[PDB]
Parts: C-alpha cells; structure tokens; sequence
C-alpha cells in the first residue's frame, strides 16, 4: 500500500529500505527472551544491548540459523519488529514488501518466508535473491545482456552469481562467510595463548586488524582484547597482530576462492569474457577482509570490484525493484 | 565534463611516456582499446555503469604510475560538473 519497503534479513544485521527515504533500519538480527517464561522482551537492537547487561537472565534467539527461517514464530515476531520500525509509528498502512532470499532455496523454504511477511504486516511479498537485489541496488544493468558476477559474503553464506538478462545463469552457494571467520578468530585465540573470547570481540579484532593479505601494512595493525584465561578463570587482554591472524583467516576464505573459480568454469563463454573486461563485482558485511579483494584477483585473475555500499546494496535493490515493473512482473508473490 | 577530459588527457600523456600502445594497455587491462579511447578523449557518459566506470579509471591508473584516488576524484568532481549543470 503507501510505503514500500525492501528487507536484507542477514545472520548478522537486518537492514530495511524505505523507498524515498533511504535505509531507515540498522538493527542487529536478534530477539530476547526471558530464560524462564519464554517472554519475548525486546528485539533488535534493544536486544543486542540488554544482552550486554544481563546476559545471564536472558535466551539470544537468532531466527536466521544458516541462511533460511528456522523458527517461524519467532521470525513472524522479528518480521513483524522490522516491517514495523521502518514503517514509521505515524503510519497505518500495510506496506508493500520485497524481502532478500539466498539463492538456493525450496519452494517450501519460499512459501513460509511469503507467510510470515504476510503475517508480520505486509499488504504485499515479493522475495527476490540476494544478489539480483544487490546488482539493482548498485546500478548495474541486469537487463542488459552482458554478463556480470555478484560475490554476497554474508555471515551466514557466500553466494557467487552470473547475472545475464534479468536472470541468473550461474551460481554456487556455500556454507562458508564470515561467522566462519569471527569462529576462526576465537580458535586461534584458543589454541595460540590459552584464552577464551567469545563473538562480539572475534568481530571486532576482524574489523581492527584482519587480512588476508601480506604488506608492511597489514603485518603492524594490532589490536588489544579481553578474554578469559581458561587455566587460570582469570580475566586476560591480549594484542592481536594482524599478522598472527592471517594464517588462520586464509584457511577460511580459501573455500570462498574456489566457490568463485569453480563457477567461472561453468560459465557460458561468451559471458566470462564481459566478466573478465568488467570484473567480479564484491559486496556484503562478509566481504571486508582486509586483502580481500587482492587474493581473488591473484586467484582467478579477474580484477575484482569492491561495493561502495557493501552492507546496504541488497536492500536498496529490494526496494530499487518496486519501480522496475519488467522485472517486478518476474518475482514470485503474494497479497 | 571538462574536468573528465583532464582525466583522459592525463592518461592519455601518461600512457604515451612509455612505449605503450592502446592495444598494449588493453592486454594488460582486460579492458578495450575502444573504451580506453573513450575514457582519453573524455567521453564517458554511456561507457558502461559507474561501477564499471570507476573500475576501468582504478585499473588505468594503476597500470599507469597514476594516482587511482586522484583519478577517482576528477572522475566524480566531472560528476558534479554535469549535474550543477542540470537544474
């Protein structure tokens, strides 16, 4: 009805589109729940905050699990928070909604989301792939007929896709992106010295001072973290340099490479070679790794194109598609 | 627009201080002679998307011994040069 909006429903952060206003939602993916009732008490940001203050008196439910909807009633609840935040509070309208899926998903996967979105507000879904949104969202032309190749490293899953025509021709999904690296991080923490960190740090040493990549540069960003020493039950602080860290960061990422060279192999010809003249077009909240960029270009030697807006692009899309009626027409719907 | 054909005039006098022809530079480069023709004369407004655009402009200038972010620059000063000269 009168405002339309696109939802990226990430793993990590959901970030909801306003059409004519821009990304009015930023909140991280979370509910919380009281640890005896089952009282959903606050979502979303709210959520990641008090969970920073009692977290001994509260469940953490993240709905997304891998990349789908796991536990619908509590999407429903998620959905119907987000729907709801970026409606505005002064509007009573059931707004039009294009929600981002992953790539290879089960009509039965599909249905639900449809479902819930109904549910959860919306006069009318419309779902539409990560990254034909986040193609529309940077303003590639999808309907051109000149191949392109989104990477989306999300959190939860890395998807590689050749677009070609309004479509999608290609396209590899793994279960490898991100969450995998913040994991990666804690390991190496745990096995090097002899401490425990736990994921909002994991996060923040990747964002100071991860790479994948050699240089000067890279090797002299450090960073100091707080973790538990588990001999002594101790508080610990560590100074992480980014040079300890690449080893392990390469580990993960290596199985994200060959997602993306194992798709240029079956790609049409004739596209791989718009592909090799314009580059791998990279973009998601997975996807800032320092050297990124540089280690897949070494590794398939396409050059490879960093987003401008890694984290907004597939919502953007989203709600960039509401206008684009030749490719609107084409996405599964209900309402 | 005029600060575009600065771009391409500095690659152009930049590319040509070395024994390097336009089908060297397009080997290097994935890109094509015909689009670093283009991007020389200044003439960029249907090229291919700005994301492409501004990837060409990257890789151009690293090939060349250019600064990438001082050409990125010029290519959205000329930006600003079109728009202001809409409305």
């Amino acid at each position: 009805l009168r405002k339309d909006i696109g939802i990226d429903l990430g793993t990590a952060n959901t970030l909801v589109f306003l059409r004519g206003k821009g990304i009015v939602v930023n909140e991280p993916s979370v509910i919380a729940i009281d640890s005896t009732t089952g009282e959903i008490l606050k979502v979303g940001l709210e959520a990641k905050n008090m969970i920073g203050k009692t977290p001994a008196t509260i469940k953490a439910i993240r709905p997304m699990r891998d990349g789908v909807i796991a536990d619908y009633t509590v999407a429903l609840v998620m959905l119907r928070y987000f729907i709801n935040k970026a409606k505005g509070g002064m509007n009573l309208f059931k707004p039009r909604v294009v929600i981002g899926v992953p790539i290879g998903i089960t009509d039965v996967e599909r249905r639900a989301i449809l479902d819930a979105g109904l549910e959860a507000g919306a006069s009318k879904v419309f779902l539409i792939e990560e990254p034909m949104a986040a193609a529309i969202g940077s303003n590639l032309n999808v309907e051109e007929p000149s191949g392109n190749m989104v990477v989306d490293i999300g959190g939860g899953t890395t998807e590689v896709a050749v677009i070609s025509l309004g479509s999608i021709v290609t396209w590899e999904s793994i279960r490898i992106a991100g969450d995998e690296m913040d994991e990666a991080i804690v390991q190496y923490v745990r096995e090097t010295y002899r401490v425990a960190i736990g994921e909002r740090t994991a996060e923040r040493v990747k964002i100071e001072i991860g790479n994948v990549f050699p240089s000067k540069e890279n090797d002299e960003l450090e960073t100091t973290v707080s973790g538990i020493d588990l001999s002594t039950g101790l508080p610990r602080k560590l100074t992480l340099k980014g040079g300890e860290v690449r080893e392990a960061l390469r580990s993960v990422v290596v199985a994200i490479v060959e997602s993306v060279r194992t798709t240029l192999e079956k790609t049409p010809p004739e596209l791989v070679s718009d592909i090799i003249e314009r580059g791998i077009f990279l973009t998601g909240g997975g996807s800032l790794l320092r050297g990124l960029d540089t280690l897949l270009q070494k590794e398939t030697g396409i050059s490879v194109i960093r987003s401008e807006e890694p984290l907004t692009a597939v919502a953007k899309g989203a709600g960039m598609v509401l206008d684009k009626v030749n490719i609107l027409k084409k996405l599964q719907g209900a309402g | 627009s005029e600060k575009w054909k600065e771009l391409g005039e500095t690659f152009r006098k930049k590319r040509e201080e070395r024994r390097i022809t336009l089908l060297d530079a397009s080997l290097f480069t994935n890109i094509n002679p015909s689009k670093l023709k283009r991007i020389e004369e200044g003439d960029l407004k249907g090229l291919d998307a700005e994301v492409y655009i501004k990837s060409y402009i990257k890789r151009y200038s690293e090939f060349l011994e250019l600064s990438p972010d001082e050409m990125l620059k010029l290519y959205e000063e000329g930006k600003e040069e079109v728009a202001e000269e809409v409305e």
